[PDB]
RNA sequence: UGAAAUUUUAGUACCUGUGAAGAUGCAGGUUACCCGCGACAGGACGGAAAGACCCCAUGGAGCUUUACUGUAGUUUGAUAU
RNA sequence: UAAAGUCAUAUCUACCCGUACCGCAAACCGACACAGGUAGUCGAGGCGAGUAGCCUCAGGUGAUCGAGAGAACUCUCGUU
RNA sequence: UCAAUGGUAGGAGAGCGUUCUUAACCGCAAUGAAGGUAUACCGUGAGGAGUGCUGGAGCGUUAAGAAGUGAGAAUGCCGGUAUGAGUAGCGCAAGAUAAGUGAGAAUCUUAUCCACCGUAAGACUAAGGUUUCCAGGGGAAGGCUCGUCCGCCCUGGGUUAGUCGGGACCUAAGGCGAGGCCGAAAGGCGUAGUCGAUGGACAACUGGUUGAUAUUCCAGUACUAGAUAUGAUCGUGAUGG
RNA sequence: UAGCGGAGAAAUUCCAAACGAACUGGGAGAUAGCUGGUUCUCUCCGAAAUAGCUUUAGGGCUAGCGUCGAAAUGUAAGUGU
RNA sequence: AGCAGUAAGUACGCAUUGAUCCCUAGGUCUCCGAAUGGGGAAACCCAGCUGUUACUAGCAGUUAUUCAUGAGUGAAUACAUAGCUCAUGUAAAGGUAACGCAGAGAACUGAAACAUCUAAGUACCUGCAGGAAGAGAAAGUAAAAACGAUUUCGUAAGUAGCGGCGAGCGAACGCGAAGAAGGGCAAACCAAGAAGCUUGCUUCUUGGGGUUGUAGGACUGCAACGUGGACUUAAGCAUUAUAGUCGAAUAACCUGGGAAGGUUAAUCAAAGAGGGUAAUAAUCCCGUAGACAAAAUAGCGCUUAUACCUAGCAGUAUCCUGAGUAGGGCUGGACACGCGAAAUCCAGUUUGAAUCCGGGAGGACCAUCUCCCAACCCUAAAUACUCCUUAGUGACCGAUAGUGAACCAGUACCGUGAGGGAAAGGUGAAAAGAACCCCGAGAGGGGAGUGAAAUAGCACCUGAAACCGUGUGCCUACAAGAA
């Protein structure tokens, strides 16, 4: 789980050729990265596309 | 009622028209055990405190409704209490107003 | 033959001891159940 | 001292027929004082068992498979890391 | 480390729960004063290897409707 | 007058009875409502009142409306009563007499014999039972029968520890588990730690004692640990080893 | 160690007087072309048990077969001889 | 004006001086339990600290955790950091009637079977909340002038649609009614500080600026409107719950055990609602209609300055206006929408803008036109449901009913457990409950007496029905019946 990447591994559900009614569970991306020390020092979890928008705002945020 | 009290009228039931003392109604029992009125009698065993028994005349109480206080003059009606004085003052309807 | 229940008083409880009952966010729920009917007791 | 199962109620015989096609109770005919009591089992298609055999249900379960659909799982490749 | 220690010495104290009874059983668990089950420890003599028998120790018990009559029959026993 | 009137599933029509209906209409009722009961009336039917009696409070009318609304019958249900049937059984073992007890004794109590078990059918002790123990009294039910007896019932007492078993010690198997781990969530895992005896640690044992408690009450002997009172002396010596 | 499960010297054996899928509560008065049950009184009229189709044959859908009402009476059709 | 709950049942007593009682507030509040000093099976054990007061005591309190906030500490390793310690803040854990929201989410069914659908995103389960919740201020709908946030209801209307186009599911628009409130911020800028103080800093902190559609703000102009809205503060006013108070209006006769019944008369009137009373009451009582009453009590509402942030306005130097954002690919889902011509929205994943000459919508889509300005946040009201508090209402129901439960019911009882789950009210007006006497071991009876009544005698009104009877007139012991 990772918290500033918004929500989690949220259920959902699988259709097939001639749809057989089924279940998906939706996983996001799981990456440990500890990147800035503003005054961080944190090691958590996180999510690739808030990988690719570290530089979007994301060295305090 | 408030307080009985008196000579108390008894208009309908089983002795009509009978007036008799009270003092011990006990408003609880909604029916007051009057002297002279409702004379019950007990056939008691000769046991303590009445070591023949057979005989208790004890009186049975009758009802509010059958209880009717007079005034002093021997006048009964309602009771309008509470009109004049420091507390209460009793009386009843067309009365002699006394208590 | 031998029947089911011959138990002692370890076997009488802990299995349905008020903190047994209580633990698991489980029994306490169903015991709550038993609060909001409200039997002759509870724990037992 | 004292129950159970039990059942339309029935003072409920026999033969020969008849009949949802095998009679106690029906037709014809026969024998039978009334009521019991101790033992017995041929019936009363005796009970107890909405057949566990067979069959049916667009009935369900379980099992099997190179039935059909799938699923996880297993193994590619893409692609962010 | 200075009586913390420490022994003599002296007299007090020493908490809480459980403690009765039954328990191979009419209280247990077998709906029952039920013909089951139920730890463990001891468990006499006499013969007798023997904790098997068998009769009496110590000990405990008469276990729960009976009398008749000895049918047939039914079942446990003894014969041929 | 003529013609019609077997009739199931079928369909149509009509009417009865119950209850509530604020309705009104309009009474009854203690001289007896309702309801019950007998009844030798009437009505095509369903149904209706009359009288006798119980009985002592609500009920009836009419007309109309509204309906949980018209009872045999389903393993219908619930409750009661049969039946079989005075039959089965009376729950694995033998008592016996005399005397008491009482009102009433087989079955209660005693005496005296018999008998049985006796590696038990003894005693003592787990779990269990949760007061069943004992004393006194009683016999509504219970006792598979009786019953003065009782594990039945009323009342009252009865269980005593520094050393007995546990806890104030430790710990397995295991469980819970802050930390942490992962996980929709709840969760599930788990380091430290924590409890967890059936285990391992440790002082008391003889005699007497009741209706009943005894290693517990007390005679005798202890020992364990601490205390305060008291000549030490540097001593204690840890979670480490 | 708990049911989509467990255990299993394995039979489909057991999982609290008891199991090829445990027990308790809810879904959910599951469902049921199949069984049973159906309650007051009268009058009048009055059946079918067949065709056609149907995963249909012990069931439905029409049509034939009743009943009542209405519109006229194809200007008589009907039904006889 | 007696008290001495239940109710007998006793006793000391207690009390118009004012009790008992009713209400309001305060008090203490055994233990467990979120349960929390530590362990522990629920009614436990063992503590530590601080004073107490005495003891190998006792008392009183402090000592669970997480979070937040500080303070100190300070390992590898110098600072630091982790980590540790202390202090402060119920915060906050927890119990929860029903409604909500959000996640997670089936099956059975039905489709005459069934794989698509349905059932329904419902059963369940978990979390988050309040008195309601969400809900919301157009990056909207619509299609011509057409309006102007939402919400609920009716309508449209099963209309448009979708769908093994089966079986089904299913709109919106517009209109009608209720209810009818929108307001901030970031941004841009401006000022202050501190700082990359690497100077001119181009990041942070504070306060203005202003929240925008026909653009709006900043820059140049320039106006003080009560405001839950530009302060839903405090002070008075008023009144309600929260104790209750007063409160009218009648006599006789007949009957009976008893009148309110029948009869004779009279009254009242904001009270002839209803209930008791030995038997049906307006005038007997409770009451009733009205009319008063509360200090404390929880409120509601009105007036007051204050409890504070907003306006118009012309012009447009350039900036701003909500970036992984819209979008695009794929996989989903919701939207009536089952991938379809598929809109439109929201997810995962990937790619990725423009930014006011802008951008978006107008059911693929390309132009013209209409409307709007997202990608920042809050928003009462009308609505949903009651465990609850009364005020109550009944063509509700009368003890198999009515709550499982009118009764010591979730009781007994079953089961180890989760669970299940019963049966039962009525004497008499009043116990006035049968003194005594006799039978009887006792109970029970029988007399007496009791009461209107004793078939009325303690599970007692009324008492069928099956069952058992006892008496009774007739008939049957040569008979083989749906009786």
């Amino acid at each position: 789980e990772c918290y500033f990447t918004g929500r989690k591994t949220v259920s959902s559900n699988n259709r097939s050729h001639a749809m057989n009614q089924t279940k998906r569970v939706v996983k996001p991306n799981l990456q440990k990265v500890t990147i800035l020390e503003n005054g961080e020092l944190k090691t958590v979890w996180a999510s690739a596309k808030a990988l690719k928008k570290l530089p979007a705002g994301v060295e305090r945020v | 009622f408030v307080k009985t009290g008196d000579t108390v009228k008894v208009i309908a039931g089983k002795d009509r028209g009978t007036t008799g003392k009270v003092i011990k109604a006990l408003p609880k029992v909604n029916k007051v055990v009057v002297e002279g009125v409702a004379i019950m009698k007990k056939h008691q065993k000769p046991n303590s405190e009445n070591p023949s028994g057979a005989i208790l005349e004890i009186e049975a109480p009758i009802h509010v409704s059958n209880v009717q206080v007079l005034d002093k003059n021997g006048v009964a009606g309602r009771v309008g209490y509470k009109v004049v004085d420091d507390k209460k003052v009793r009386f009843n309807k067309k009365s002699g107003e006394i208590l | 033959m031998k029947r089911t229940y011959q138990p002692h008083k370890k076997s009488r409880k802990t299995t349905h001891g008020f903190r047994s009952r209580m633990a698991t966010k489980n029994g306490r729920r169903v015991l709550a159940a038993r609060r909001r009917k409200g039997r002759a007791s509870l724990t037992v």
